[PDB]
């Protein structure tokens, strides 16, 4: 109930208009003088076209029945502007005018949302009124207010247009449903205190409320103080400037209309066919002869996705894998240079539109392009492979404008870990940033110096492999979109930590992949979290081939028959669990030692002569953790007396088993697999180290060890201890260095589940700090008990 | 030998090995005895024998190589398939009747087309396998139905190519695809005797095509999908019905013809070449330096009329290159009199004039412009590119007049990066406008600065030359050249700048680690005891001091955690020190709040004064005239570290004789931490505050001065007098005996402990303050008694379920069981709320398990199951705590609880 | 057409904490809350504009 309300919030916005209407006219006609034909080339009036915008903005742009109301008032105009053709076409041409004033972008949509959206925020923020953007994942909200950050700036804007209007400096704060009001107010304030002291006809600051729509009903009532801010500038003070601060509350949800109907609506609309297709010839107008070789399959592709976003009823899926997808094929078609093979299109469709487990989204696409069926398996690994390892020639032509989204892995305990850096991870190492367990630290310092790291592997173009997005969504949601801004062909995403938003750079190869179990991806995400990160699901069975399935099986079957002895030496009925002999399994150990042998064999492929050998070379790391009682009651036990002989033979011949120092000898004189740091944890029964033990062990490693150094987890509260005490490891001279890592679990300490935490740490500090011509062997005792413990 | 046997077939199966190539296995029992192994271990199971169907057991016959010289050994002999098993010649009996059912329905056209495309790829293994069935035509008819199927693929194919061409004009004219539309998306599991080859000849399938002439258009449309110059034309004659739902056959004379007609007189006009330029330019224009697709596209469109291509395609496809060079030399030609005149040199070069003329000159032949020929001798090698940076060159005029008049030479380039890395920000853009600008104008330094005012064409070039092997190294220097031309006003206030006082986000916390003094104060005024308002921070200089709260700290953290990458040890090392002694320092904040909010009276005045200087030290101070000030240098992390040790150790201890204090002592178990420092303070006082005197008023009734000093001047005896003055003595004697602080702390922190009426003079300890509440309470006689209703045992625990509208007054109905007896107070009813501290229900469990207490009372807990789930769980495992440590068994324990929230914790496990 | 603005409501109709009498708040014209009684006979209309 806008009535006499939104006319004197017009009259101003009209005003406005025809304050600055010298420039805007000769800017409309050299546009269309330079870019279309004599027919709209006819004088404009000053003041009529400044009233149709005036319409166009207060009024047209919040409707979904725009044709009505274009042929309801076109009516009362006199004759430049009699049909509703002239109406649209002007708008039309407005908007476009706009979006050429900002910087130009390669491979962006010039759809209607686009320039409708940073037609409507700009000349809203000039005018300090507050706009209310919802919608959907996919409707260019974001990607505008990001052209409008580079875009508007005062005097060092990139067209003689933006230049004569205000400079913009806008402050961000992504709401959440724990939100305090304290914090808007403390946001309102802060931006105020950046306009205070500046002249307001040349800067204005704006509040962006990214997330607007999850604070709706929270019992703390956070959105009921916006009220006051956006009209008076603060509470209980008096009204004064440098205070009214403009909004662009840019949300994914949708909103209650009572108390923001001071502000214009506009809502966004689901993409009909039209629309859809208008974008995909959008994102593919940069080229012109394969965006011809490659219109047939926009349609296709269009109802296929109108398919899969109707059949599933959770909102899994979003506009941004689709245009992901067209990107994707553009990108193949410009680098084949003869077409589209159908596993292009396939690899292309089952690469982005993965994830959901009820969804056949490779049957669906192929139902409406029967030509395009692969009668050929493709699995996960190559599908990981090519997004995390791609082309050396893709985004090394001028800018990048192509590329793929940030890959995530669907999992289930933890067990993403071991096949990444077993299978993928090739060459150079990633950094892996994760929740730092030791006690007694600080969450606010730790996810500080967490985005440090995440920023200077940016800014040095390494991967980045991320165990924790609860406590690093509110602050790295930006990088994240894809999306960049171009300074001397620098990248540059915006990273935030609260309310201090600054750009940071970004090489040319950087990837980012975050690990999350099913349980919380499926129902603790919010759901824009899915549409940003490209999903796929390596858990433990899509790089498992059925042969591996059948050893593990049989290793499975061969560890219950080693640990099942009977015997009469010893009146007793004790049954050996697997656990018991082989000490840490725990039903799920074969697995990982059978892609532990297959690795090391390295080959990969059956010619029933790799088989024999896996498998026995799985048998030995199974007996490589066997404690010797074991394996010399092996000879009553199931397995024989030949089987025993030939697994004690190996057990006390070929592997070394009698010590850690002898271990040492073993371990340092044979060359490795191309590898500058060999890292291997070592169970233990006996009492760990205690000072005077390294001293000997340097005292007979006299011309291969570098002084090893123990430490204790027992000692180290805070992580800059155990980082000092690394950090001054590495620094000291000498080459095949030798680290020794002790902690006990059978006392009354907590340190148990420090020991990833430690390995994780020692991980990122050889990663940082270790050159090139220094080996390193780090090793990791553990203390553990026969009563039960082990 | 058997079992082993049978499991070295299944593991040889389970691999991808054939076994029997070299079995010459006479013996026909255990040959036998393999057979049967080689089909029940090779077997296609799916998590344990499903097959169900006969396409997966049709694939497993073909593909797999054993089963072809199973069947071949099988079939040779009768004496080997009479001993094999009763289940493997079941299995064998079953793909046998797949087998047969399968390829006798080849004889027919009933077979899947799955099948048909399974054995035209597998044709060797199908002919054997079909020879050994044949001993219970075949080369001919599978050449025959690959040729159907054959056809059926290129006929999908054309039909697939006409659905794609109508579908790229599908916003402009749509069509009613006769019945195709549904033919075509339907998948190939359909019967293949539906395509019908018939005689008397044609084949007709299920897409009924409605003549061979759509048939025939959809073979040219295949054949001429993929010529762009075709699409072209398509689009723009069929932008010439222009909104209608058309039928198939005007299709192809409204819509096709037309564009067949352009597109044969477009044919038989380029080959003579009496083409024109403008449709050259027209057509032609996005194929610029892209020639390969064009010689192929020419090879396509020559594919049409089919007859030889010799002479036609290399001469126009260069003649069309030197078209495209030459108005890439006219356009280059333009850029240069633009950066010629722009730049201010006037010179003299006399030689792309003709060129110009040309340029607004208009000529309408198709032939190769011999005389310019020369002319672009001189602009053959510049690019596509480059043509770029002369017209960002070119365009932008202000800068190169801002350095014409402020530079004016190489030689000042290097002072004025340093100069401007000053007044450039922190962030990274800001930074790296240095450094865009430095390459720009060292990229641009061959022409901004060595050009004389008039130089002729050949030397400029020969600088040209030079200019893009600079531009060779970085291909994104004209966006630097624009980007550094944004930024001009910055280039102006560079020079002419003021003392720009903002220190920086970096050198700031160089000034915190200088001479910074972390201050935990606990103040005395009216606030709150906020872990905000206890820690500061003082930045002295003349004598200036800023003071820096936690919120200040916190927001500069946040800048400096982002600044751009200097590549220098110090200032990550310095940021580092000084992010890791804040959260040393807050984490002492933190236990200290702690121990202030579980109630100490040691540390509600305590200070600290933390230096961050490299060997600056801590300088604690107590409010306290008997004791002396600590202090103690060395570095501050691990001393930090060390000292929140002990402070916890004391919190863990202090925690400890504060259960064993309120488990000895009952009308302490009253109050809560803060009630009981109230109290302490107020009770030496000779008029203690009202708020005092009637919160006491709860355990006496009718609370009195006289009564009060009564009850404290006879609650202590003179021996204390004795022991409080051995404190005195022995303490000056200890402390001197440990040369550090932490020694010395852990002393006064144990006296304090176990002594602690010594160090405050002027406050009752635990002791006092329970023997002179317990003198008040035996003042003040007549205690209640209440006993339990009928049916409620008076020695455990009594949970009952009333229901939410019914608790309050059955806890009346409960406690008015005694007439007479005074209304309860504070004690033994908690009204539970949502977010109770967990304090006061432990106190009220330290209520009701108390030995003395000189009577007998109902304790209620009503809306018990309003507790959250961590405080229901604490609660009973402190109520379990103190039933296992020491209670009386005659309490009376009530618990009330709504009967319609049953799903929470504490009432189910109860 | 709010319920099919972009994606929906975080919260539903039912589990909606801020109500009127069986509606909430959402749904209405003005986001205000119930008079109290002596108020409800006191107030009179304006013209309707
Ligand atoms: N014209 C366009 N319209 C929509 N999305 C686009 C467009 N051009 C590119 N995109 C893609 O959309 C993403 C950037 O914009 P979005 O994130 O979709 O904006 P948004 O949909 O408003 O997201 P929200 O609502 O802020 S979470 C990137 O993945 C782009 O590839």
């Amino acid at each position: 109930f806008v009535s006499l309300r939104d006319v004197e919030r017009c009259v101003k916005v009209f005003r406005w208009f025809h304050d600055h209407s010298d420039m805007l006219l000769k800017e409309l006609d050299k546009f269309l003088h330079e870019s279309s034909d004599s027919t709209h080339t006819f004088e404009r009036d000053p003041v009529l076209w400044s009233l149709v915008m005036a319409i166009g903005v207060c009024y047209h742009a919040s409707l979904e029945e725009k044709a009505s109301y274009r042929t309801a008032i076109a009516r009362c105009f006199p004759k430049p502007y009699n049909s509703s053709r002239a109406i649209l076409d002007e708008v039309t041409h407005v908007q476009d005018l706009f979006l050429r004033g900002a910087p130009i972008r390669t491979n962006i949509a010039r759809n209607l949302a686009l320039k409708e959206n940073v037609f409507m925020m700009v000349i809203c923020i000039e005018l300090k009124i507050p706009l209310f953007l919802v919608g959907k994942p996919g409707s260019s909200k974001s990607l505008a207010k990001i052209i409008v950050a580079d875009a508007m700036q005062g005097q060092a804007a990139f067209s003689e247009l933006f230049r004569c209007l205000k400079q913009v400096h806008l402050v961000s704060f992504q709401c959440s449903p724990h939100s305090t009001p304290q914090g808007i107010i403390s946001t309102f304030k802060q931006c105020a205190r950046f306009q205070q002291g500046k002249d307001l006809g040349q800067y204005v600051s704006v509040v962006v409320l990214d997330e607007v729509g999850l604070a709706e009903d929270s019992p703390k009532m956070p959105l009921k103080t916006l009220h006051p801010l956006l009209e008076d500038g603060c509470i209980e003070d008096d009204p004064a400037p440098y205070k009214k601060v403009g909004f662009v509350g840019i949300s994914n949800w949708a909103l209650d209309p009572a108390k923001m109907n001071r502000g214009i609506f506009v809502s966004r609309g689901s993409p009909n066919e039209k629309e859809l297709i208008e974008s995909a010839e959008g994102i593919c107008s940069s080229d012109r002869l394969v965006q011809d070789k490659i219109r047939g399959y926009f349609a296709p592709f269009a109802k296929a996705y109108e398919t899969v976003c109707q059949k599933q009823d959770k909102e899994f899926f979003g506009l941004r894998d689709y245009y992901s997808l067209i990107k994707m094929v553009f990108a193949k078609a410009k680098a084949s240079k003869r077409g589209l093979s159908p596993q292009d299109i396939t690899h292309a469709v089952l690469r982005n539109f993965s994830g959901k487990d009820n969804i056949q989204a490779l049957s669906i696409f192929t139902a409406s392009l029967p030509e395009a069926r692969y009668k050929e398996e493709v699995s996960t690994v190559e599908l990981i492979k090519q997004n995390i390892y791609p082309g050396p020639q893709a985004s090394s032509r001028g800018l990048d404008g192509a590329e793929s989204r940030y890959l995530l892995v669907l999992t289930r305990n933890y067990v993403a870990l071991q096949i990444l850096q077993q299978t993928f991870f090739e060459g150079q190492q990633p950094e892996i940033i994760f929740g730092s367990s030791f006690p007694q630290d600080q969450e606010y310092t730790q996810i500080c110096r967490n985005i440090n790291r995440v920023k200077i592997c940016m800014e040095t173009g390494k991967m980045v492999v991320l165990l924790n997005l609860q406590n690093l969504y509110e602050s790295l949601y930006d990088a994240l979109n894809q999306y960049y801004v171009y300074l001397g062909g620098q990248k540059y995403v915006d990273l935030g930590l609260g309310t201090h938003r600054v750009k940071c750079r970004v090489h040319t190869a950087f990837r980012l992949i975050v690990i999350e179990e099913k349980d919380v991806v499926y129902k603790q995400f919010p759901v824009p979290l899915i549409n940003r990160l490209e999903k796929h699901y390596l858990d433990m069975n899509t790089v498992l081939q059925p042969w591996q399935k059948s050893i593990v099986q049989e290793l499975q079957q061969w560890a219950h028959e080693f640990a099942d002895v009977k015997a009469d030496q010893f009146i007793a009925r004790h049954k050996y669990s697997p656990a018991d002999v082989f000490i840490g399994y725990h039903s799920d150990a074969c697995a990982s030692v059978v892609l532990q042998a297959v690795e090391r064999q390295g080959c990969r492929d059956l010619t029933e002569e790799l088989y024999r050998k896996v498998s026995e070379e799985a048998r030995s790391i199974l007996l490589d953790c066997a404690t010797p009682d074991a394996v010399v009651r092996l000879s009553g036990s199931s397995l024989g007396s030949f089987t025993a002989k030939q697994l004690s033979q190996e057990y006390y011949y070929a592997q070394q088993h009698n010590s850690f120092v002898d271990f040492l000898q073993a371990h340092l004189r044979m060359t490795h697999h191309e590898c500058r740091a060999v890292f291997t944890e070592i169970t233990t029964f006996s009492r760990l180290l205690t000072g005077n033990d390294c001293d000997v062990l340097a005292s007979e490693l006299r011309g291969l060890a570098s002084k090893p150094v123990v430490l204790s987890l027992q000692q180290y509260d805070t992580e800059y201890s155990f980082l000092k005490d690394v950090r001054s490891w590495l620094t000291n001279p000498g080459k095949r260095k030798v680290l020794v890592i002790q902690a006990d679990f059978d006392d009354g300490t907590r340190s148990a589940q420090l020991v990833a935490s430690a390995k994780y740490t020692a991980i990122n500090e050889i990663n940082k700090t270790q050159g090139t011509k220094d080996f390193v062997f780090v090793y990791f005792v553990t203390k553990l008990s026969r009563m039960g413990s082990g | 030998f058997e079992k082993c046997v049978i499991e070295a077939v299944s593991s040889a199966c389970q691999s991808q090995t054939s076994v029997l190539e070299g079995l010459s296995c006479q013996d026909l029992q255990k040959f036998g005895t393999l057979l049967s192994a080689v089909i029940t271990k090779s077997w296609p199971v799916h998590n344990g024998e499903p097959v169900f169907d006969v396409d997966e057991i049709f694939k497993y016959l073909l593909k797999w190589p054993d089963v072809r010289q199973l069947f071949e050994l099988c079939g040779t002999n009768e004496k080997i398939i009479d001993n094999i098993t009763e289940e493997g010649r079941q299995l064998m009996a079953t793909a046998e009747s797949v087998f047969q059912k399968v390829a006798g329905e080849l004889e027919n056209g009933t077979i899947v087309v799955g099948q048909l495309e399974l054995i035209l790829e597998h044709q060797s293994q199908f002919l054997d396998i079909w020879n050994l069935n044949r001993r219970r035509d075949v080369r001919s008819l599978l050449k025959r139905r690959r040729d159907d199927l054959l056809f059926l693929k290129q006929e999908k194919r054309y039909v697939e190519s006409l659905l794609r061409q109508l579908g790229r004009v599908k916003h402009l004219v749509q069509v009613d695809f006769g019945n195709i539309e549904i033919i075509h998306s339907q998948d190939l599991s359909n019967k293949k005797l539906n395509e019908a080859v018939i005689k008397l000849s044609y084949k007709r399938e299920t897409h009924y095509c409605l003549s061979p002439d759509i048939r025939e258009m959809a073979s040219k449309l295949d054949s001429l999908k993929d010529s762009h110059i075709f699409q072209d034309f398509w689009q723009e004659t069929a932008e010439s019905l222009n909104e209608l739902k058309v039928s198939l056959p005007e299709v192809l004379e409204y819509l096709y013809n037309p564009c067949y007609d352009n597109f044969y007189t477009l044919y038989e006009n380029l080959k003579s070449g009496k083409i024109t330029f403008a449709e050259v330019d027209a057509i032609f224009k996005d194929f610029v330096d892209k020639y390969d697709e064009l010689k192929n596209d020419l090879k396509f469109m020559c594919t049409m009329n089919p007859q030889d291509q010799k002479g036609w395609i290399s001469e126009r496809v260069g003649q069309i290159k030197e078209y495209h060079t030459l108005h890439q030399a006219v356009s280059s030609a333009k850029v240069i009199l633009q950066v010629r005149r722009a730049l201010g040199v006037t010179g003299d070069f006399s030689v792309l004039n003709p060129l110009l003329n040309f340029a607004d000159s208009f000529e309408d032949f198709g032939n190769e412009s011999p005389q310019f020929i020369k002319a672009k001798q001189l602009l053959q090698d510049i690019s596509e590119p480059r043509q770029r940076c002369l017209e960002e060159l070119a365009r932008q005029t202000e800068l190169v007049a801002w350095l014409h008049k402020a530079l004016e030479d190489i030689n000042e380039l290097k002072v004025f990066v340093d100069l401007a890395s000053i007044s450039a920000g922190e962030n990274d853009i800001d930074v790296d406008r240095v450094a865009c600008f430095h390459d720009a104008v060292q990229g641009y330094a061959s022409l901004l600065y060595k050009m004389d005012e008039r130089t002729n064409f050949s030397d400029f070039m020969n600088h040209l030359q030079e200019l893009w092997r600079a531009l060779d190294n970085d291909q994104h220097l004209p966006d630097k050249l624009k980007d550094s031309a944004r930024n001009l006003e910055w280039l102006k206030t560079v020079k002419e700048s003021h003392g720009s006082v903002e220190l920086s986000s970096l050198s700031l916390a160089t000034a915190i680690n200088s001479r910074g003094v972390y201050v935990i104060e606990a103040p005395k005024d009216g606030q709150k005891i906020s872990p905000d308002t206890v820690l500061r921070l003082l930045l002295p200089d003349p004598e200036a001091l800023r003071t820096y709260s936690t919120e200040e700290l916190k927001e500069l953290l946040n800048k400096l955690m982002l600044m751009s990458g200097k590549k220098d040890h110090n200032s990550n090392t310095e940021v580092e020190k000084f992010s890791e002694v804040f959260s040393n320092m807050q984490r002492l904040v933190h236990v200290f709040i702690k121990l202030h909010c579980a109630g100490n009276m040691l540390f509600r005045t305590w200070t600290a004064k933390v230096y961050c200087c490299p060997d600056g030290g801590i300088f604690m101070n107590f409010g306290l005239e008997l004791l002396s000030q600590l202090t103690e240098k060395g570095d501050v992390i691990q001393l930090l570290g060390a000292l929140c040790r002990q402070m916890e150790d004391f919190l863990d201890n202090w925690k400890t004789v504060v259960a064993q204090k309120r488990a000895e002592h009952f009308y302490l178990n009253f109050y809560t931490a803060e009630q009981l420092v109230y109290l302490s303070s107020e009770l030496r006082k000779p008029r203690p505050s009202e708020a005092a005197l009637m919160m006491l008023s709860f355990i006496k009734g009718k609370c009195t001065v006289q009564d009060l000093v009564q009850a404290t001047s006879a609650c202590e005896s003179k021996a204390d007098r004795y022991c409080l003055r051995e404190v005195m003595k022995k303490l000056p004697q200890q402390l001197l005996s440990e040369p550090s602080l932490m020694g010395k702390l852990q002393v006064i922190m144990m006296q304090s402990l176990v002594y602690m009426s010594a160090f405050l003079p002027h406050c009752l300890d635990l002791d006092a303050l329970g023997r002179c509440l317990a003198h008040l309470a035996t003042m003040g006689g007549t205690p209640v008694e209440r006993p339990l209703p009928k049916g409620l045992q008076a020695g455990q625990p009594n949970l009952i379920l009333c229901g939410h509208s019914e608790v309050l007054p059955a806890a009346l109905a409960i406690y008015m069981q005694a007439p007479r007896q005074p209304l309860p107070t504070f004690d033994e009813v908690l009204l539970c709320t949502p977010a109770t501290t967990i304090e006061e229900v432990e106190l009220l469990l330290r209520r009701c398990l108390t030995s003395g207490s000189q009577g007998h009372k109902v304790y209620s807990l009503l809306f018990a199951d309003q507790l959250s789930y961590e405080v229901g769980c604490q609660a009973e495992e402190f109520f379990q705590s103190l039933c296992t440590r020491a209670h009386r068994e005659d309490y009376q324990l009530v618990i009330l609880c709504d009967a319609a929230r049953e799903h929470c914790y504490i009432p189910s496990t109860f | 057409r709010l319920e099919s603005a972009g994606l929906g409501y975080r919260v539903s109709a039912e589990e909606t904490a801020d109500r009127l009498g069986s509606i909430p708040l959402r749904q209405l014209v003005y986001r205000v809350h119930a008079l109290p009684p002596s108020l409800i006979p006191l107030v009179w209309d304006f013209g309707q504009l």
